[PDB]
């Protein structure tokens, strides 16, 4: 059957409905002089970012549900995700709604300057 | 000047005493350090533990193997594991474990009582934050505790590589005499108190460079009494200072040699290399782990 739980859409809708974001994302101590790239093997927050343990910011990890791809692989766990400080109240929502430029490794619209 | 360190290690002269066990009464009890905005106690604590481990002669081989017990929070995440993975060289194999389910950045996670955990390989570093809050009964005698401590002692003896190190969390009431005795099977040992959690009687018992034999005879009942005596008479000022300087945080990749040797070829020359953090003795095969599952109706 075509049935599949859509947790991404459910979380977005709960956010739009005014729901409190997922908490206890694991924020790291770091220099905040890093590359600012989005998903890295060690914390890379720049001055405008916070660095978090990847698994703790993944909706699928945190909700105990399957990752939406054939192989069920998670590209956050075991890595660190840089979140803009202005968005760090909701790291899970941020990683869910945003995309990584595949050339510069920065977030589209939050550090990627390739389209200039 | 201690406030700018990551924490305070038990001074050698306190290790040499013969104190009787007393109640732990910390002058700075109930004080708290001011953590950086949005930083969890458990991130700050493991950060300071790792900053202190940076000052010891840890063996750091290629393909380093680290296992972390007691890694789950009551929130279902693994803050300590995330700090260990930040700290350890990229590519280090990191396994963590806890009784309750949690999501983790470790390469592999085992859920269940640590007595169910078995590994084929030996390990270069063992970290434990296991703690049972039921031991905090101030109304009955403070005797050596077994449970997970019994497992940890055997796991060190059977699965820690010669040259490897451990950091095992203890408190006033959560401690084990044999674990202290095992500290005498390392080239050096201490009880380390993080500056962010110095209002607590917790410490990490650190064995540095495992030798597989008793280098010194330690009475664990006496040593824990010495540890409490030190804590009772040496207030540690709570401090977050070291958290604000992470420029030298990562563990140095030392390329430490790994060799397979059999008990008859560990001579004084090898023991001295082990003692200096220059040698790891174990096989270099695949890392294979498992959790025993009890099947019932
Ligand atoms: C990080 S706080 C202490 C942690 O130690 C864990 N712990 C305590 N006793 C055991 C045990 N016997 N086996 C595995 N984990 C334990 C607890 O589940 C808790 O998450
Ligand atoms: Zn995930
Ligand atoms: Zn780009």
């Amino acid at each position: 059957c075509a049935f599949a739980v859509d947790a991404a859409k459910a979380y977005k809708d709960y956010l739009a409905s005014g729901g409190q974001p997922i908490t206890n994302c694991v924020k790291m101590l770091c220099t905040h002089t890093g590359t600012g790239q989005a998903i890295t093997v060690t914390p890379e927050a720049n001055m405008d970012q916070e660095s978090f343990g990847g698994a703790s910011c993944c909706l699928y990890c945190r909700c105990h549900i399957d990752h939406p791809n054939p192989k069920g692989f998670c590209d956050l766990k075991g890595k660190y995700v840089q979140i803009p400080t202005t968005c760090a109240n909701d790291p899970v929502g941020f990683t869910l709604k945003n995309t990584v430029c595949t050339v510069c490794g920065m977030w589209k619209g939050y550090g990627c300057s390739c389209d200039q | 000047s201690q406030a700018w360190q990551p924490g305070v290690a038990m001074p050698n002269l306190y290790k040499m005493q013969r104190m009787l066990l007393e109640k732990c009464d910390l002058q700075n009890y109930g004080d708290s350090a001011t953590l950086p905005k949005g930083i969890m106690m458990n991130v700050a604590k493991y950060t300071q533990l790792c900053q202190y481990l940076n000052t010891l002669t840890l063996a750091v081989p290629y393909n380093m193997r680290v296992i972390h017990f007691g890694a789950g929070s009551d929130k279902g995440v693994a803050p300590g594991t995330a700090v260990l993975r930040q700290w350890l060289p990229t590519g280090t194999l990191l396994v963590d474990s806890d009784l309750n389910d949690f999501v983790s950045d470790a390469d592999s996670t085992l859920i269940g009582d640590c007595a169910t955990v078995h590994t084929a390989n030996k390990w270069d570093l063992i970290i434990s934050d296991m703690y049972d809050p039921k031991t905090k009964n101030v109304t009955k005698e403070n005797d050596s505790k077994e449970g997970f401590f019994t497992y940890i002692c055997g796991f060190i003896q059977q699965k820690l590589a010669l040259g490897g190190s451990v950091a095992i969390k203890i408190t006033e009431h959560s401690w084990n005499a044999d674990l202290y005795k095992l500290m005498g099977h390392f080239a050096w040992w201490t009880a380390f108190v993080t500056n962010v959690n110095a209002s607590s009687s917790e410490a990490f018992l650190i064995g540095c460079n495992y030798l597989g034999k008793p280098r010194e005879q330690i009475d664990g009942y006496v040593m824990h009494a010495n540890y409490i005596f030190w804590r009772n008479t040496n207030p540690i000022q709570l401090s977050s200072y070291s958290l604000f300087d992470m420029s030298k945080f990562p563990l140095k990749l030392r390329g430490t040699a790994v060799m397979s040797l059999k008990e008859g070829q560990i001579n004084d020359m090898i023991l001295s290399l082990l003692s200096k953090g220059r040698l790891i003795i174990r096989e270099n095969n695949r890392v294979v782990i498992s959790s025993d599952v009890l099947v019932n109706n």
